[PDB]
């Protein structure tokens, strides 16, 4: 899909039709924030000398 | 035809002196005249039925071409680029639609022969009362796109702070109290609401702590009071002139309750809203006995019922009562370090001010043609008399670096101007008189009072200084037998600056009625002699004089040219009257027009017909205006100082009549020193040179009468949104979120299947919030501020076709984007989850659907209602900065084609770039150049497409379209 | 009116010295010192070496880059490393291309 439309937020479903499934059909969903770094830790630490 | 060229002449004169007559005249005679004026009406259009433009069309057309000479200079027929406001104005005045001539006139002469507690704190809009210190509430000169659009009216600090009461709670956030109300409980629920306003203003102005406020009555109470009825008046009905956050809600929710017609209900609930009013001022007796019609027996009505007027007044009046608080500190303060922190918080005030001043005058001039901003504030509230809003706004650069403070800098120590009557009877102040300039005396006027001798050298060297600046400017101006014309136009601007000076100025605009104030306690009907003491005994005469003739050395020395003899001449002949004066400038310009303009004629007669227009456009009013000058000479003929009805002396004209008198002053040459006018038509067939009859016998009226059809182009939208501007919308609408720098790259043969769809993908470059799965919270403000919100829609010439093909090309661009854009909106063939099949078209469904089923997507909202949107024009302008030609302005709004349901115009688009420019590279390896036939089979399945009218596409290309036959029809190899 | 004192483009910074009129009266013009600083958050230890660490730490001592532990690859250098390849057995060294975009052959 375009940036522009996997950026935009949309949830594309991969729906698995097989045999061998409990209900014969299994979904799962991707978003633009599926993966994403939950913790971001930074330190800024900013001296005048060496 | 014959003989009725002369009928038709007669007959345009004759309507305009009518409409002149009755305008100024809006009583036993009158019903004489108004009846004579009845039977004339009725035989001119028996005469006008024998000649038949039709008789409505031509009043219609008088109407607008009168609005466009006078209120509009230059007689320029640019529809375009009038505002949305006069519009109103001009369909009030000359008719709703066209061919309304004959009701016009009817309705003219028809008004012619009638002539307690509920959650509102102490307001703070003004400052926070005592003990509270700030707090103050900012004019919001800003404007809505969603309501409103474009609207130059400045919401004051009261409306702003207006309780709402009970019909609006702020719990986070803004929700409307009256969802379902009933329509008794909204009066009620209003009553109260003005009731605790009328209360609330009450102890705000009583503490002194309004700026206005700083019988028994608090000073300015009742202005309050009254102009917050205004606001509640306008709130229920809907008309506010700038909707604020609470304004908006309140007036939609007020709108459905009624209508479940809100101007009937208001027209009969006002009188128990204003006993409201009233009711309040009585209850105010508990804290002291006012009878409670203090403020008005009966509601405000009239001039001042219009919002924007009253907000308009109410800024006049506050600011005026600012700049005189600052005068007195200034005053205080001066008469370094205070008084200088003084004058930059006047210059500080100024700046603030200035474009608020600007946005208000621009609203109110141009929607009450005619009529001035300062003419209004003055008039209206006494405090601004000493306050000349022209000269404290002034946009001249300079004009800051001059006077860094104002008008109050002291105390901190050209050619087609229309002969006018505004500012005065009948007589009319020359052009010249007008551009006599008073703005270096209006400082000094301002700082120097009370004292003889300081007033007398201070006015004395301001006056000598606006002399010399006169004198430069004017000689500039005549002189690029000529200097003779100049000689007597310097010497009457002089002879004109006397009367300024002895108080006989008959023209009475701004600047002079403020400088004869002014001196009328400086220099004190003995108050008229002083100021002439002043102007015979030290001359002082003579020694402005002087300045007038060092002026004129000043000036021919920065031309390098020789000094002339009127000017050498040191001793002047005695002042004549002023109309005199006037009268003779008046004659000498008809004169010098009318020959330039008999000599076109007799040169030209193609542009013939521009000539005759500005030939007859020149003469008509000067018909009107010499009317009056031998009405007014009739009048003072053989008059004295007492005898006339002014206190004026006319003693010294001795002629019978006012065209003898034109004879015996033009009958030889320009002399300069005695002699100022000179017409080739010595004489007394200015009478008959002012009627369009005589002349030579040319019939020129057949090109008038071809001017007549441009009442077609005189269309009226009819809508609230204008594409003319100069860009006030295009400040307000952002850039779109999440969709990149468009049309990267296109017409690049990136053209793929899914009929072959264009660069259409990409270069739609819709927000994130229509194309992404969230729906719209509401369709008038999301929606609306979403499809706007694609002002990026603008990278055309903003960044792709900003250098690489023609101006022109860039735009035709956009009409693509906005044919394709209104068909996303009803069924395109994108088959896409975004663009067709998708839901954005049903975020609009949805919408509106949630409104009652209002109006289908595609019945309203389809591009047509508001079809204009910004038309892409500000993205246009936003980046690329180019001007758009008047007939390239159509295309990018609506136009009734709509070029066949894209199946057509992307294809129109291919051979507009995707071949042509190819075809040209081939015209500019062979192999290459042979690399240009696989176009040449895709031309076959797009030809099976159409091929489901005109025979074939071919066709299509050849006639529908215009830069499509350079293509080469088949490549072929 | 910015005068770009640095433009290192492995610790990449782009320190501009750039002088600011104050207000209408000069004579207390400020000096700002903009340093504009890119940490690549995702680059490699050894930058040039991909099977390195992740540059959890990056020291800008702005000394040293005003007069190497290389972060960013800079545009128009290609950074890149040998690698070995199997086809049928046979161990073939051969160039790499860490960053292809800028690496075309010119
Ligand atoms: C680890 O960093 C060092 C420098 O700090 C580099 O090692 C050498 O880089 C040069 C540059 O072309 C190569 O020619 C040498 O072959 C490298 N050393 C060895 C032992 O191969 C390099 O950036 C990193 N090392 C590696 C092996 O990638």
């Amino acid at each position: 899909v375009s940036e522009e439309e996997w950026n935009t937020g949309e949830t594309y479903t991969c729906v698995v039709a097989h045999e061998a499934l409990p209900n014969r059909v299994t979904e799962r969903t991707v978003d633009k924030s599926t993966g994403k770094p939950t913790l971001y830790n930074v330190s800024l630490v900013m001296s005048d000398t060496a | 035809d014959g003989n009725d060229v002369t009928f038709f002449n007669l007959f345009e004169q004759w309507n305009k002196e009518i409409q002149y007559q009755i305008e100024q005249y809006m009583c036993k005679c009158y019903k004489l005249w108004i009846e004579k004026i009845n039977d004339q009406w009725g035989k001119q259009k028996d005469n006008y039925n024998k000649f038949r433009v039709s008789l409505s069309n031509f009043l219609f057309f008088s109407c607008w071409e009168e609005y466009i000479q006078k209120y509009f200079n230059g007689d320029w027929s640019k529809i375009k680029n009038i505002g949305s406001d006069t519009f109103e104005f001009l369909i009030k005045k000359c008719g709703n639609n066209s061919a309304h001539g004959e009701e016009i006139f009817n309705e003219k002469l028809k008004n012619a022969e009638k002539k307690y507690i509920r959650g509102c704190q102490s307001k703070t809009y003004d400052g926070k009362i005592f003990p509270g210190k700030g707090g103050e509430k900012q004019w919001i000169c800003k404007d809505t796109i969603i309501h409103g659009d474009t609207n130059g009216a400045c919401i004051p600090p009261r409306t702003q702070n207006l309780c709402v009461g009970e019909l609006w709670d702020k719990s986070y956030g803004g929700r409307s109290n009256i969802k379902n109300d009933t329509k008794e409980l909204l009066k009620e629920k209003i009553k109260n609401a003005i009731h605790k306003e009328t209360e609330l203003l009450y102890e705000y102005h009583d503490t002194g702590t309004a700026i206005i406020s700083k019988n028994g009555l608090p000073k300015g109470f009742c202005h309050a009071v009254q102009r917050s009825f205004i606001d509640y008046k306008n709130m229920i009905l809907g008309t506010s002139v700038n909707i604020y956050e609470h304004i908006g809600k309140l007036q939609e929710d007020i709108k459905k309750i009624i209508e479940k017609n809100v101007n009937a209900w208001w027209k009969g609930i006002e009188r128990e809203m204003w006993d409201a009013v009233r009711c309040a001022i009585t209850k105010i007796n508990k804290k002291n006995i006012f009878n409670g019609d203090e403020c008005g027996v009966s509601p405000p009505t009239g001039n001042d019922e219009d919002q924007s007027v009253s907000w308009f007044k109410e800024w006049g009046e506050q600011f005026c009562i600012e700049r005189l608080r600052y005068e007195q500190n200034i005053r205080e303060a001066c008469t370094q370090g205070a008084c200088k922190r003084k004058c930059e918080k006047y210059k500080k005030y100024i700046s603030e001010k200035k474009q608020e001043w600007d946005k208000q005058k621009t609203k109110y001039e141009n929607k009450y043609v005619g009529k001035s901003a300062s003419d209004l504030l003055k008039e209206n509230y006494p405090e601004c008399i000493s306050a000349n809003f022209d000269f404290i706004f002034n946009d001249n650069i300079e004009y800051k670096t001059y006077y860094p403070y104002g008008d109050y800098s002291s105390i901190c120590s050209d050619n087609d101007m229309t002969w006018s009557k505004k500012y005065i009877e009948g007589v009319y102040v020359p052009p010249r008189r007008q551009q006599l300039c008073l703005y270096e005396l209006f400082p000094i006027i301002i700082k120097n009072e009370e004292g003889m001798e300081k007033a007398k050298e201070e006015l004395l060297e301001t006056l000598q200084i606006v002399a010399e600046r006169e004198a430069y400017y004017l000689w500039k101006q005549y002189n690029p037998d000529a200097n003779k014309k100049a000689c007597c136009a310097i010497r009457g601007s002089f002879y004109d600056l006397e009367d300024i000076i002895k108080g006989n100025d008959l023209v009475h605009d701004e600047y002079t009625k403020y400088i004869d104030s002014k001196l009328n306690e400086i220099f004190g009907i003995d108050t008229k002699r002083a100021r002439t003491d002043w102007w015979e005994n030290e001359t002082i005469r003579q020694l402005v004089w002087d300045a007038m003739q060092s002026g004129v050395r000043y000036a021919v020395e920065e031309k390098n040219e020789n000094f002339p003899l009127c000017m050498g001449v040191e001793h002047i002949g005695i002042a004549k009257p002023q109309f005199i004066r006037w009268l003779e400038e008046w004659t000498n310009e008809f004169c010098e027009k009318y020959t330039k303009y008999f000599e076109d004629m007799k040169s030209k007669c193609i542009e013939c017909k521009k000539a005759c227009a500005n030939y007859t456009n020149w003469l008509n009013p000067k018909r009107i205006e010499w009317n009056g000058m031998s009405n007014y000479y009739n009048k003072i003929y053989r008059k004295s100082n007492k005898e006339s009805e002014g206190g004026k002396d006319y003693s010294m004209i001795m002629a019978p009549t006012v065209i003898d008198y034109l004879n015996k002053r033009c009958h030889g040459e320009i002399n300069g020193n005695y002699i100022c006018c000179s017409c080739k038509n010595i004489g007394a067939y200015n009478t008959t040179s002012g009627t369009v009859n005589k002349k030579l016998q040319k019939k020129e009226t057949e090109c008038e009468e071809e001017k007549g059809p441009l009442d077609l182009m005189n269309e009226v939208l009819n809508k609230m949104d204008k594409k003319y501007s100069a860009m006030k919308v295009c400040d307000l609408i952002a850039d779109a979120i999440g969709c990149k720098d468009k049309t990267k790259l296109d017409e690049l043969d990136e053209w793929n299947d899914m009929v072959l769809i264009p660069p259409r993908r990409r270069q739609l470059c819709f927000s994130r919030i229509v194309r992404g799965p969230a729906n719209l919270r509401s369709l008038n403000e999301f929606k609306e501020e979403i499809l706007k919100g694609a002002q990026s829609e603008g990278k055309f010439l903003g960044n792709y076709y900003k250098e690489h093909k023609d101006k022109e090309k860039a735009l035709e661009a956009m009409k693509n984007s906005f044919y394709d854009y209104e068909d996303i909106i009803k069924g395109t063939d994108m088959l896409t989850n975004i663009e067709f099949k998708d839901i954005k078209i049903k975020l609009d469904r949805l919408l509106e659907k949630e409104t009652n089923n209002t109006k289908k997507a595609e019945d309203w909202w389809k591009t047509n209602k508001k079809s204009i949107w910004n038309a892409m024009l500000c993205g246009y302008k936003k980046s690329g900065n180019k001007i758009i030609d008047p007939s390239w302005c159509t295309i990018p709004t609506t136009e009734t084609p709509p070029q066949f349901l894209r199946w057509i115009k992307e294809w129109g688009t291919n051979v507009c770039i995707q071949k042509q420019e190819h075809k040209e590279y081939v015209k500019s390896c062979t192999s290459e150049i042979k690399k240009y036939q696989e176009w040449s089979r895709k031309r076959s399945i797009r030809w099976e497409t159409i091929s489901k009218k005109e025979p074939d596409a071919n066709t299509y290309l050849r006639e529908h379209c215009s830069k499509c036959p350079c293509g080469f029809n088949d490549m072929e190899e | 009116e910015r005068i770009v004192l640095v433009d290192n483009k492995c610790k990449c910074a782009r320190i501009t010295s750039r002088i600011i009129r104050s207000s209408e009266d000069p004579n207390e013009d400020i000096v700002e010192r903009n340093i504009r600083i890119i940490v690549p958050l995702n680059n490699r230890e050894n930058i040039s070496d991909p099977t390195s660490p992740l540059r959890t730490r990056f020291v800008y001592h702005l000394s040293d880059l005003c007069k190497e532990t290389c972060y960013t690859y800079d545009r128009n250098k290609c950074y890149t490393a040998v690698v070995p390849l199997v086809y049928g057995g046979e161990t073939k060294m051969v160039e790499t291309a860490l960053t292809p975009d800028a690496c075309y052959p010119d």
